[PDB]
């Protein structure tokens, strides 16, 4: 029943270089609930990552949101990586300012 | 208009160390109000919404009893189910159930729900008539038989008309500023030139509450819903949501396209085109 | 906050 998680990495507010914002990693549609999420900055794990509680939808699949504070920049790359028992390897999704 | 009080519960049979074996969350519409746990048989409760600070201690006192009780039943059902499907003793199984009740815009009882799933699949569901159950196989047919003989439906019906209605009305009256609102979306069309000369037009909708919205792109009067790229609605994290819909269009033909946003916070749908 | 006894109560 392993349902692969769908992942979206986006900012709370529209990005502006040099203005603080919250970076979100919304993971949805997975099952079982056990999941591992990490958010990265230049390839290093961000230490203070806040996570909402895990809940589920009408089709029983789970969803959860991770977030942290960040300030957009040209040199800095931000990514979100997750690991679920349904994936042979961990998936890293990059923050793309326009999506 | 039209509100709903909903609980999502999950019981796990092999949690791990420091992971709950029972966990449930409650929502009033699109706003989460609390979280309940049971890690090693020790119940925990946490508020997640403002109007919870106006909840007298007789509330948290009864809840803690409910969490311990439900956490106890859940672990029993997991074992029983495991035995009924003849599954081996060392597996990780999940049992999930949703309980809800909603009232119409005129605050009358509209209906109520009760459904369970075992391992990610429907298992049993209580019918709209709130008296019959629909099962999905021989095992749940065994269950349906028991809840029917025992008379269990009448007890959920009692709950619905009792605690559910009571909490909905109260949460709505005390959470008024939060739940009886509808913030309208901030929308705009972004323009991104692809390399083959063509361009992506992304229609954004930001900061709306409730989550229910409709973004649709149209060429002239042609609905492009099958051909457009859409992300599922996502939480901004401050109680509001966002969503975007993109279509790819050849350069020059940009004015031909229109985006329509429908939200209950809007007076009339917005119809955006790319400006410039 | 309700749970119906799925099996054998």
């Amino acid at each position: 029943i392993q349902k692969t998680p769908q992942i979206q990495v986006y900012s709370r507010h529209p990005p502006e270089n040099g203005k603080p914002n919250i970076l979100n990693c919304y993971v949805t549609q997975f099952h079982p609930p056990h999941i591992e999420i990490q958010m990265l900055k230049n390839g290093k794990k961000i230490p203070k990552v806040e996570m909402s509680d895990m809940s589920f939808s009408k089709d029983w699949s789970f969803y959860i949101l991770a977030h942290t504070e960040f300030t957009p920049t040209e040199t800095d790359t931000y990514a979100c990586r997750v690991k679920h028992d349904s994936m042979a390897e961990p998936k890293t999704v990059y923050w793309d300012r326009d999506m | 208009g039209s509100h709903s009080l909903r609980y999502f519960h999950t019981a796990v049979s092999r949690p791990g160390r420091g992971e709950p074996q029972y966990i449930s969350v409650g929502y009033v519409d699109d706003v989460q109000f609390q979280r309940c746990d049971s890690i090693e048989e020790i119940p925990r409760m946490e508020p997640r919404a403002p109007w919870m600070e106006k909840e007298r201690p007789e509330y948290w006192k009864e809840l803690k009893l409910k969490v311990k009780n439900i956490a106890q039943s859940a672990r029993a059902n997991l074992r029983t189910l495991l035995r009924y499907y003849n599954q081996s003793e060392g597996g990780s199984h999940i049992l999930q159930w949703m309980v809800s009740c909603e009232v119409g815009p005129d605050m009358r009882l509209l209906g109520a729900h009760y459904q369970a799933a075992y391992d990610g699949s429907d298992y049993i569901t209580l019918n709209e008539d709130l008296s019959s159950w629909t099962a999905v196989d021989m095992v749940s047919q065994i269950t349906k038989s028991r809840l029917e003989s025992a008379g269990t439906a009448e007890y959920f019906r009692a709950y619905v008309e009792g605690e559910c209605l009571e909490l909905l009305h109260r949460f709505l009256r005390n959470g008024k500023e939060i739940l009886q609102r509808a913030d309208p979306p901030k929308a705009h069309v972004a323009h991104h030139p692809r390399p083959k000369g063509d361009v992506t037009l992304r229609c954004w909708a930001l900061g709306f509450y409730p989550a229910d919205i409709t973004l649709t792109w149209q060429k002239d009067e042609e609905d492009l819903t099958q051909d457009m790229e859409l992300v599922e609605t996502r939480p901004s994290g401050d109680g509001t949501f966002q969503k975007w819909a993109a279509v790819v269009v050849p350069s020059g033909e940009e004015q031909r396209y229109t985006c329509y946003v429908h939200h209950e916070g809007l007076t009339e749908p917005l119809a955006l085109k790319w400006r410039s | 906050m309700y749970f119906i006894n799925i099996l054998t109560l």
